[PDB]
């Protein structure tokens, strides 16, 4: 869409109503007349796409108002109110953008962010525009945590996130602009190879495809459309569903065999039945025939008994012989019936062992999307992020996604090697205790009036804890932490001296000899300009595959690639790198996902912020102290970069309207 | 509103193969056997079938009889009148067999004889005597 209008598609926002976001800080308008609606509207629309047409500079309220023309510039408490919103939420003016007013002299409360990730350091960056005191904690010895790239001499690749998932309304669309990165589209064409080493035929590569397709549309209605969705008092997963849907297709084949036989047996014994008055009348035709001989015998001239005796046995005759000829028409009308049902069978198979080893292919591309086994995906929920999907090309970052983090952090007070260890919460303000990681002795004290966690849904998951909440955190937020799913994916980069792939294909698949190992390097990526080949390893297969050392690794690809390739058209690599990220003790995991028994709504309850009880009895509630953040706390956009970033900005504006107070909303 | 095309699934089957862990498996095994129960029931009707096939053999064309083409008289000599007496005791009211028989009346004309020559070739006892048969 274009216009004032794609400004709001652009920002995620319907163009032509409130959201509850704006009916909670402009309540006089949503409650008002529908005309003031349509001036907000058109208010907030025309700022979106002033700061949009050039995310490079501050949007300042009196640069905006310069530019809203009449009648929509007549009321500036609107235009301020609506510039404010916009600011404070992370709509306009977040990312990397010159200040036109610089900074206050002073600071304003103190926020310490535990976690230098994407979440981290877009909040950080939103609080210290907004005028706070920030400082960012962190465990690893660089920014960006999942946002993990590779860097040796030339060779560039990314070991985190790769890909952004299309501009159309991604607020990394801004962030491009903002940050030179170089995104190259993604070309979908995948060819699949068996594990022999030669292609599927495009026969084939396509009835699968398209079975895995309707495959998943069939779980879709078993959900939504016949309520399967509980098994034994447990939820269903959408392992369970596929497999039952396979099922009832088996089931649907053999139906089709036996009542298609059950057609030539009745047809088989109607000639049975033929068959035998066909004998029968034989028989009597033999013996009548005899008796007409005799009579015809007895010479003439007779009397008339034995004339009577010539003319009946003749017409006797002639009524079985028309008789049998008329079982012989039907005869010949059966015998060919037989010859058409027995030459048009059914199908003899629902998938042949090499279909259904292909179609775990594309059940290993889905393991990998959503970083988990099929049988731990709700049935009901797995794909309930699906409607909020970009519009575009997918892209990658040929100059690796550490660029983004690592442009953010610009002007931010960011301790590295500081692993939180307790956080302290309490009615009059927060300590969070964390140690050195070279040398676990070297303690340290942060007090502030806020933290931020961003800790990955992996680190909170850990039992025994990693980080310890004082006082723990409520069974509300304990349980969401135990029913979420959180996911493993991991990465092969294999560094060549020469290209010897196909140039023009980006991506190409290995199809896997199993089932159990369908997600065993069973994808190629190839989309640096220099020689990189990228070998994912998805499904239950990433787990195991953490046991087994880089070199052991390394040479299962290298033998796949040469099957693919031939023997001689592969070298040994100059540098290779395997991730471990259920390993990694900073992530313990790469992304999380919506498990059977969960829901979206557990995502909210992640995002929740936490209030600690007053310090004296019958002291007034206090204010919310404890934050959080990251890629489990964005319902609509969880498990990628822009969710993250997404999350960061929701809470520097939940931040800065507790502590800083929201002057727009009188 | 209805599940994709070539995709089978009902509210019936779904809960037979999901009564218990091999209930699935069972159901399958349940219709793998009984399409072997009627496959061999074929190529076992499909053998009879063949023998009774070869009782067959060369058809019924020793033993036909050559059509005789006549013209139908109106006339009834003293002969079609025997014929018919006797084949009424035969074939009670097939007009049909009884016109075949004769030859060379018709079946109307059959009909005419059942009514004029009633009387005095006592067909009505000729029909009371076929029917006790």
């Amino acid at each position: 869409p274009s216009g004032v209008e794609g400004a709001a598609f652009q920002s995620r926002l319907p163009h032509d109503r409130m959201t509850s976001q704006e009916a909670a800080c402009f309540p006089d308008i949503i409650s008002g007349p529908q005309q003031t609606q349509k001036v907000f509207l058109f208010i907030r629309n025309r700022t979106l796409q002033l700061w949009l047409d050039n995310p490079k500079i501050q949007l300042t309220f009196e640069a905006t108002l310069q530019q809203l023309e009449a009648p929509y510039n007549s009321d500036t408490v609107l235009v301020h109110r609506v510039h404010s919103y916009l600011e404070r939420h992370g709509l306009i003016n977040f990312g990397i953008y010159k200040r036109i007013k610089p900074l206050p002299t002073k600071k304003t409360g103190k926020v310490i962010i535990i976690g230098s990730g994407v979440s981290g350091l877009a909040a950080a960056r939103q609080l210290q525009s907004f005028g706070m005191d920030v400082t960012l904690l962190e465990a690893r010895d660089r920014v960006g945590g999942r946002v993990a790239t590779f860097r040796k001499g030339n060779y560039v690749a990314d070991l985190g996130a790769m890909v952004v998932t299309g501009l159309g309304g991604n607020p990394m669309a801004v962030v491009s602009k903002q940050v030179n990165m170089e995104l190259a589209k993604i070309k979908q064409k995948c060819p699949l190879y068996e594990a022999n080493g030669q292609a599927v035929p495009k026969e084939k590569d396509e009835m699968v495809e398209q079975e895995f397709n309707r495959l998943l549309e069939a779980t879709s209605y078993l959900s939504h459309q016949l309520d399967f969705n509980v098994l034994n008092n447990k939820p269903v997963s959408l392992g369970q569903a596929l497999e039952v849907v396979i099922q009832l297709q088996e089931k649907h084949v053999k139906d089709e065999q036996i009542e298609h036989w059950k057609k030539i047996v009745k047809t088989q014994e109607e000639l049975k039945e033929l068959l035998n008055k066909m004998v029968n009348l034989k028989e009597k035709i033999k013996e009548l025939h005899q008796q007409y001989k005799e009579a015809s015998e007895v010479k003439p001239p007779r009397d008339i008994t034995a004339e009577f005796l010539v003319k009946s046995k003749h017409r006797d005759l002639t009524a079985l012989c028309k008789e049998y000829d008329e079982l012989a028409e039907t005869q010949g009308k059966l015998e060919e019936k037989l010859q058409e049902l027995e030459a048009n069978p059914p199908s003899d198979v629902y998938l042949s062992s090499r279909d259904r080893q292909i179609l775990d292919w594309h059940f290993a591309n889905l393991e990998f999307a959503n970083a988990t086994p099929l049988s731990t995906l709700s049935l009901k929920h797995w794909d309930q992020d699906d409607d909020f999907e970009f519009t575009g090309s997918h892209l990658t970052v040929r100059n690796g996604y550490s660029c983004v983090p690592v442009a953010l952090a610009e002007g931010l007070d960011i301790k590295l090697n500081t692993a939180v260890r307790q956080v302290r919460y309490t009615a009059s303000g927060c300590e969070v205790i964390a140690v050195n990681t070279r040398s676990t002795s070297q303690t340290f004290i942060y007090k502030c009036d806020a933290v931020l966690c961003t800790l990955p849904l992996g680190v909170l998951k850990q039992q025994p804890p990693a980080v310890q909440f004082v006082p723990p955190l409520p069974e509300w937020k304990t349980s969401a932490v135990q029913r979420m799913g959180f996911g493993n994916l991991n990465k092969v980069v294999l560094c060549f001296d020469r290209v010897f792939w196909d140039p023009s294909v980006n991506l190409f698949g290995h199809v896997g000899s199993t089932t159990a190992s369908r997600g065993e390097l069973f994808l190629f990526w190839n989309l640096y300009k220099a020689p990189i080949l990228l070998a994912l390893v998805a499904g239950e297969a990433a787990g195991i595959m953490e046991n087994i050392s880089d070199d052991v690794i390394v040479g299962r690809c290298l033998a796949i690639l040469k099957g693919i390739f031939g023997s001689s058209a592969v070298p040994q690599p100059k540098e290779t790198v395997v991730s471990r990220w259920r390993a990694d003790p900073w992530a313990r995991g790469s992304y999380s996902y919506v498990a059977a028994g969960s829901s979206g709504n557990d995502y909210d309850l992640m995002a929740q912020p936490i209030t600690p009880g007053p310090s004296i009895p019958g002291a007034p509630q206090p204010i919310p102290r404890l934050f959080f953040a990251g890629e489990h706390t964005i319902r609509n956009y969880p498990a990628t970069v822009h969710g993250a970033l997404l999350s960061g900005l929701r809470e520097a504006g939940r931040i800065a309207d507790q502590f800083l107070g929201a002057m727009y909303t009188l | 509103r209805k599940p994709p095309k070539g995709m089978f699934l009902s509210q019936e089957d779904v809960e037979a193969v999901s009564a218990n862990a091999t209930a699935a498996t069972t159901v399958l095994r349940q219709l793998d056997m009984e399409l072997v129960s009627v496959k061999r029931q074929i190529q076992n009707i499909k053998q009879t079938n063949s023998a009774l096939k070869e009782k067959l053999d060369g058809g019924i064309e020793p033993y036909r009889l050559p059509e005789v083409i006549q013209k139908c008289n109106a006339r009834w000599t003293t002969e079609e009148q025997l014929l018919a007496v006797q084949a009424i005791r035969k074939y009670g009211r097939d007009f049909q067999a009884i016109s075949d028989v004769i030859g060379n009346k018709s079946v109307v004309q059959v009909k005419n004889f059942f009514v004029n020559y009633r009387r005095r070739f006592n067909i009505d006892e000729v029909l009371q005597e076929w029917e006790a048969e």
